[PDB]
């Protein structure tokens, strides 16, 4: 069912999730236009 | 001499003289011991 | 041929096994 | 069936309620496995242990198969195949983005990546590996077997779990394992060797078209090529039916030395080795008593060995070896540790793989790795011994036994021990600093090497000698000595040394003696915690109170650090010292008078030039003549394509100082600073509901020692890794 | 030759009284002439072994003929 | 040896008297609260400095304190030698 | 042998007077197993070592395991 998030929302797993999201976020702008200074 | 060391030079006197000395001294003091112990 | 410090060796085998073994076999009989 | 994970504290009744403060987090990662602290039952414990073992095996299979797969698609193996000398193996190709682009470890043939040092290709020079697709299949098999046995663990825990009498048949345990596991696996591997290994080894002497060389299917029933070599290996002539084995002198031989055409030994010796071991411990492991009413009643053997000094001998020891678990854990850990370090101390004089002594990079990496693991886990064995002492014992079944007979006269033992340690300690080190002063005092005749005051370890020399001329008389059916560091000829290949006899002069003396010194003090600390675990001359409630607790108040002055695992703290510091100087000594000697280059005259021009006879006698020399060489490039070892890996040696010092910060300081200070920051946050309405609390002093001690060890070992491995890269 | 094997086997097994563990002569019996069987298989197999040692002692030359 | 200090917050659970292994406490008759018998230190001379007692005191700002003095002896230091 | 002499002085190793009076075992053990078997062993040392050394062949403590007394041996 969709109850998995009830048991996936723990914080720690959510920490790494958010951190990796922000990391690839920082990457793509450094991956698409790393040529603006 | 031969391939051994000095040993046969001086190891006779102590066996010849001093060991007999302590032997007989201890023996004499043994043959006068008190009672009832003795060493 | 002849020998070396190995004779100090064969001396060393004595004074523990035969030495105090004979010492005990002597003192067993109550001086 | 997923409604169950996110219910934390499922195994503990106390921390299951809710996280009052941050403390509730910490213990969550602390009591997740000691399920002996959960109930008194045992079948559950055993089942958990089985499942955990299966999981560990699963991750084993996973990582080995994945490392293979990397070796197949991103490793220059099959190009390094034809030339194992002029090519340096590599893997883990660098991803071409900003930051990791200059790090292309190009090892010839355009193959960039990362120049690895783990010598798996050496196994892949003995296993005879041609194409990477078979390796791909190998990884697939490894991973599917991993998943398979993981599923097996799930089944054997959730559907059909074993019973309780299934535990304590150590007899059948030993029999099955000893015989079936070890002998059958070893003889199967030997059969693989003779069928495939040495054939392709033969075929690796002159460039015999590796892939063109046939496959094993061309030798399963094709005995023609198998009859080319080894005329007795027509089929086998099967003279074993006739009990005659003289025909088999072709492959199953006994050479015992270096084979200068393989970079390692003669593989036939290893094959016959494995055969002999297989049958030998097969007939060994057939010993103990089992289901046929025949065998040793092993709980009566230990009953027999008693006497005058013994007291009552080894009576009553099996309740300890089966009812409790930590006992077995500790003893097996100690034994494994010792075994591992002798393995380390072993395989630098008898290289059992192709191209080992000729490859001067993987050797010390493997050596130091295994050596570190050895100690790093034998201390844990001792720790689990102590935890047995505090957890499991009995006043009833332990009357006057050889166990109890020491716990009654511990003081004499440990006093004489302290005596020995003091003696050796200054007898060695103060002597060293005495010679130091003399050299700094223009009194060089008071030095202690050969050119000065004398001392010579005659015992090692004589044992090595009586080892030199072993064959012929002690070893008639043997060709060369077992090694060449004791005696024999300097064996080599190219301008590159393989093995020469090692010289023991004067400097060996104090080095070995300080080795013994530190081992003595280590034993002192650990055994002291061992004996004085339950009752001290002042604390009669230790076992009545636990073994993991900080202190007992400022009574009797101070009493902080009176548990046992602080004893093992100090012990692990000391073993760090031991192994560190041990690897120092090993590396410096085997780069000073064992390794270098060679000339057509066999002229060994060693790397350093024999520096022990010159400087390894005074302290100031030890820093000069070791770390001057061990770092003079790391300063500049960065700044180009195959150099850019600025190593975290510059980085490890920081973690080291950050480590030592945790040690010297208490906690109340941090608690008060925390309270002030809380005041501020509460003033701005951001107070975290879960109230932060500073670490507990044992927690802080643990993190301090952890960071200390991490920084130190990172530093040292960086050191000699770059140092070997400067020559390999 | 196998003769010596069976000779030493029965010498160790039946013509004498072994104290072998619990002295069990009938784990499972068989029949050749008058045996006590159940461990005789293991006795026979080590008989094989001692004969092997004897014959590769004889390796130089001996009873082959 | 060291000095002991008593207060009024003694609820009377008497967990301290069962914690001190040094026999330096007794519940003398009181009247104020439901306790009727409040802890006190009659035998200070055997004080040890372990202060396991107030750790057994549940009262908010635990009712007993120990002022750790300076006139130590073989008894207060606790030596078997 | 000295130590052996010492052992039988300990209490649990004290032979019996009847163990001394019983003769026939000592008789047989001596007149058969003291020198009969011992002269057998001497004969083995003769044919294995003595006669070879008489005939000039050196037979040490290792080569005796593989070489024969007689080519017609056994
Ligand atoms: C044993 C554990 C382990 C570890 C630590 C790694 C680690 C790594 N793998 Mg990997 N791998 C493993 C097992 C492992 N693998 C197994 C079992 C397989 C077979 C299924 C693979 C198949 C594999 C492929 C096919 C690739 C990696 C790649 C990588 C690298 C980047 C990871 C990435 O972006 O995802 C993988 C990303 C993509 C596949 C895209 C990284 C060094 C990538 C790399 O850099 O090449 C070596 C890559 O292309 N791996
Ligand atoms: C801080 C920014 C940053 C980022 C985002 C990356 C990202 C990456 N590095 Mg990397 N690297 C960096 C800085 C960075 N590097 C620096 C400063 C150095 C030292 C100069 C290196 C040295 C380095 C090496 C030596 C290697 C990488 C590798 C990798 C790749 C796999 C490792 C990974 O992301 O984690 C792990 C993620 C997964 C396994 C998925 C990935 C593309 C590896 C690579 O290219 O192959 C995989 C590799 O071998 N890096
Ligand atoms: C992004 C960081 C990163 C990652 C993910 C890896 C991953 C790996 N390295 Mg590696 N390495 C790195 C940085 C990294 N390295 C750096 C900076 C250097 C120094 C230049 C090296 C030097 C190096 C050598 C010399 C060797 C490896 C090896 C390995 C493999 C062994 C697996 C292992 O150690 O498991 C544990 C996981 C970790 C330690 C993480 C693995 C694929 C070995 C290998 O390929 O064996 C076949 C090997 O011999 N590496
Ligand atoms: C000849 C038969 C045989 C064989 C080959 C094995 C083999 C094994 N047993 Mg085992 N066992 C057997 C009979 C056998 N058992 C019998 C008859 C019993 C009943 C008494 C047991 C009871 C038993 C227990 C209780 C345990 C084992 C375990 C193990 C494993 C030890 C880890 C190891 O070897 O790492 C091999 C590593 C690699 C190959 C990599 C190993 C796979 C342990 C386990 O769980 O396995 C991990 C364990 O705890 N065995
Ligand atoms: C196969 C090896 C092995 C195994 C199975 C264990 C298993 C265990 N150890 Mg252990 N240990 C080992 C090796 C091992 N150790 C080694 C090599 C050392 C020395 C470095 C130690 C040092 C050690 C200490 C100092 C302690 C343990 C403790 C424990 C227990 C609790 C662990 C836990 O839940 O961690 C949870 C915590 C983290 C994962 C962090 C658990 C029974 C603890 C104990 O006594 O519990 C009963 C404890 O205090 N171990
Ligand atoms: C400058 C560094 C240094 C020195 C010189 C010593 C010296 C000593 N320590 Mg030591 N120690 C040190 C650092 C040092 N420690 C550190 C940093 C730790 C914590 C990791 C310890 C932990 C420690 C323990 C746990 C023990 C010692 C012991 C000893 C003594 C061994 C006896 C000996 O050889 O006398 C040296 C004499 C001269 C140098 C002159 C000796 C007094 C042991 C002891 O008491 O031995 C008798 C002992 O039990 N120390
Ligand atoms: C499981 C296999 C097996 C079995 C059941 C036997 C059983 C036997 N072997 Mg035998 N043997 C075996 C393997 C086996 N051996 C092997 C592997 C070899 C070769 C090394 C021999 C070589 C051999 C010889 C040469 C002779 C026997 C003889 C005998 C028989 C002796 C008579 C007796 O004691 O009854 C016995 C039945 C008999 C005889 O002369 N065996
Ligand atoms: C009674 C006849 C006899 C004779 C003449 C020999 C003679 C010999 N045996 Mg032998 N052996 C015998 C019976 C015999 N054995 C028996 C009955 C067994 C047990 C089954 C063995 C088990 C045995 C082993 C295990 C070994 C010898 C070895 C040797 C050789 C000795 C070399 C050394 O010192 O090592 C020598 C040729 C050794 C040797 O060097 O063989 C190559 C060796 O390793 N034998
Ligand atoms: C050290 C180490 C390692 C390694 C390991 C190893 C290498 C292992 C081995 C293992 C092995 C090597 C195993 C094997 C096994 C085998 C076996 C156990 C066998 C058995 C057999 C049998 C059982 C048979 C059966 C049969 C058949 C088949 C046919 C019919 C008949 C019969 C039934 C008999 C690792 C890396 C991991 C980690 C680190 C450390
Ligand atoms: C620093 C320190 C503290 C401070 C106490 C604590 C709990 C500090 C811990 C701070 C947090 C828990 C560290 C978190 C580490 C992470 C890298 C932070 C990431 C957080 C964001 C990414 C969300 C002690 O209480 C202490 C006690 C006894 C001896 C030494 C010390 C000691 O050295
Ligand atoms: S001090 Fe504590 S234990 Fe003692 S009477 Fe008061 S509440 Fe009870
Ligand atoms: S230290 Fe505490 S428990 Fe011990 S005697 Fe003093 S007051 Fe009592």
């Amino acid at each position: 069912q969709n109850y998995l998030l009830r048991y996936l929302s723990l914080g720690p797993v959510l920490l790494f999730a958010w951190l990796s999201f922000t990391a690839v976020l920082l990457i793509v702008f450094n991956y698409l236009y790393p040529d603006l200074l | 001499m031969f391939s051994a060391s000095f040993l046969p030079s001086i190891l006779v006197p102590l066996t010849g003289l001093v060991f007999p000395a302590i032997a007989m001294a201890l023996l004499l003091i043994y043959v006068e011991r008190e009672d009832p112990s003795g060493i | 041929m002849s020998i070396s410090d190995t004779q100090v060796f064969v001396a060393l085998v004595i004074a523990l096994i035969p030495g105090v073994l004979a010492f005990r076999l002597a003192t067993e009989l109550y001086k | 069936s997923f409604e169950k994970w996110g219910q934390p504290g499922h195994f503990d009744r106390t921390l299951a309620k809710g996280p009052k403060t941050t403390t509730w987090i910490w213990n969550l990662h602390a009591l997740a496995h000691d399920f002996d602290t959960h109930t008194s039952d045992l079948e559950d414990i055993s089942r958990k242990i089985f499942a955990a073992h299966f999981g560990q095996l699963a991750v084993i299979f996973l990582w080995l198969s994945g490392m293979e797969f990397h070796g197949a698609r991103f490793s220059n193996y099959e190009a390094w195949l034809s030339d194992p000398i002029g090519i340096k193996p590599s893997a883990q190709v660098v991803w071409p983005i900003v930051g990791q682009d200059i790090l292309n470890a190009d090892v010839g043939g355009g193959f960039h990546g990362i120049q690895i040092t783990s010598g798996l290709f050496q196994v892949w020079r003995a296993a005879g590996f041609t194409n990477s697709f078979q390796l791909y299949v190998t990884a697939i098999g490894g991973l599917v077997a991993a998943a398979l046995m993981l599923f097996a663990g799930w089944f054997h825990y959730h559907k059909r779990a074993p019973k309780l009498e299934w535990f304590q048949n150590a007899e059948s345990m030993l029999n099955h394992h000893l015989a079936g596991l070890l002998g059958l696996g070893c003889l199967s591997w030997a059969g693989h060797q003779i069928h495939v290994a040495l054939p392709v080894n033969k075929l690796l002497d002159a460039g015999v078209a590796p892939k063109d060389i046939p496959l094993p299917h061309e030798f399963i029933l094709n005995n023609s090529l198998m009859a080319e070599l080894y005329p007795s290996f027509a089929k086998g002539l099967t003279p074993f039916w006739t009990l005659n084995w003289g025909q088999y002198a072709d492959f199953l031989t006994f050479k015992g030395g270096l084979n200068p055409v393989t970079g390692g030994l003669w593989l036939t010796d290893t094959a016959h080795h494995h055969l002999a071991l297989a049958v030998l411990f097969i007939v060994a492991g057939h010993m103990y008593r089992t289901n046929w009413g025949i065998g040793h009643s092993i709980k009566e053997i230990l009953e027999n060995h008693k006497g005058p000094f013994t007291g009552d001998g080894h009576k009553g020891l099996y309740e300890n070896m089966t009812t409790s678990w930590h006992a077995q854990l500790g003893t097996n850990l100690a034994m494994l540790g010792s075994l591992t370090i002798i393995v380390a101390h072993h395989m630098y004089a008898m290289p059992p793989y192709p191209y080992l002594a000729t490859d001067y990079a993987t050797a010390l990496s493997i050596f130091t790795h295994h050596m570190w693991i050895g100690g790093f886990l034998i201390v844990g064995g001792a720790a689990h011994a102590t935890i047995f002492m505090v957890r499991d014992y009995d006043p009833a079944v332990n009357q006057n036994n050889v166990l109890d007979r020491v716990i009654r006269h511990r003081d004499a033992i440990i006093s004489h021990l302290n005596w020995v340690c003091m003696f050796l300690g200054f007898h060695s080190f103060g002597l060293y600093i005495h010679n130091d002063t003399m050299q700094a005092l223009g009194r060089p005749q008071d030095m202690f090497s050969d050119t000065a005051i004398q001392l010579q370890p005659v015992f090692a020399q004589f044992v090595q000698n009586i080892h030199t001329l072993a064959p012929g008389s002690t070893a008639p059916n043997a060709l060369e000595p077992v090694s060449y560091a004791f005696g024999g000829g300097v064996v080599a290949v190219g301008g590159k040394i393989a093995m020469m006899p090692i010289a023991l002069g004067t400097a060996d003396f104090m080095i070995h003696h300080i080795h013994a010194f530190q081992i003595h003090v280590t034993v002192l600390i650990l055994l002291k915690g061992f004996l004085f675990a339950r009752n001290s001359r002042l604390i009669p409630d230790k076992a009545n109170l636990g073994f993991r607790f900080p202190c007992d108040g400022p009574g009797r002055g101070g009493t902080c650090q009176v548990s046992g695992w602080d004893h093992v703290f100090l012990g692990l510091f000391w073993m760090f010292n031991t192994i560190a100087i041990a690897v120092y000594h090993f590396s410096w000697k085997m780069q000073s008078d064992v390794w270098g280059t060679i000339d057509p005259d066999g002229t060994i021009a060693h790397i350093t030039g024999g520096n022990f006879a010159m400087s390894a006698n005074t302290i100031n020399g030890w820093l000069r003549d070791y770390q001057w060489a061990q770092a003079a490039q790391v300063i500049q070892s960065y700044g180009s394509a195959l150099s850019a890996y600025g190593l975290l040696f510059l980085g490890a010092h920081f973690v080291w100082a950050f480590s030592l910060m945790f040690l010297f300081s208490g906690r109340g200070y941090w608690q008060e600073l925390i309270e002030s920051i809380v005041w501020a946050h509460n003033k701005l309405k951001v107070a975290p509901t879960i109230q932060p609390r500073a670490l507990s002093i044992i927690q802080g001690r643990a993190v301090g020692v952890a960071h200390y060890l991490l920084g130190a070992i990172v530093t040292i491995w960086a050191f000699f890794e770059a140092r070997i890269i400067s020559v390999g | 030759i196998g003769a010596s094997l069976v000779i030493l086997f029965i010498a160790s097994r039946t013509i004498r009284f072994p104290q072998v563990g619990p002295k069990m002569p009938l784990p499972f019996p068989a029949l050749f002439n008058n045996p006590s069987v159940g461990t005789v298989l293991g006795s026979v197999s080590l008989g094989h072994i001692v004969g092997i040692g004897i014959i590769l002692g004889l390796n130089n030359l001996g009873i082959l003929k | 040896s060291h000095s002991v200090k008593i207060y009024d917050t003694c609820i009377g659970c008497t967990q301290c008297v069962r914690a001190c292994p040094t026999d330096v406490l007794e519940m003398v008759p009181w009247d104020g609260c439901k306790a009727g018998q409040i802890a006190a230190s009659p035998r200070t001379e055997d004080c040890v400095g372990c202060k396991r007692c107030e750790t057994a005191c549940p009262t908010d700002f635990l009712s007993i304190r120990v002022y750790l003095s300076n006139a130590e002896t073989t008894r207060s230091m606790g030596l078997a030698y | 042998f000295l130590f052996a002499g010492w052992l039988h002085l300990q209490p649990k190793f004290r032979p019996s007077l009847s163990w001394f009076k019983s003769a026939e075992p000592r008789l047989n053990h001596h007149l058969a197993g003291l020198f009969g078997v011992s002269s057998l062993a001497w004969t083995g040392h003769l044919v294995h070592v003595a006669i070879p050394e008489s005939r000039g062949q050196h037979v040490g403590w290792d080569n005796f395991l593989t070489t024969l007394p007689h080519p017609e041996g056994l």
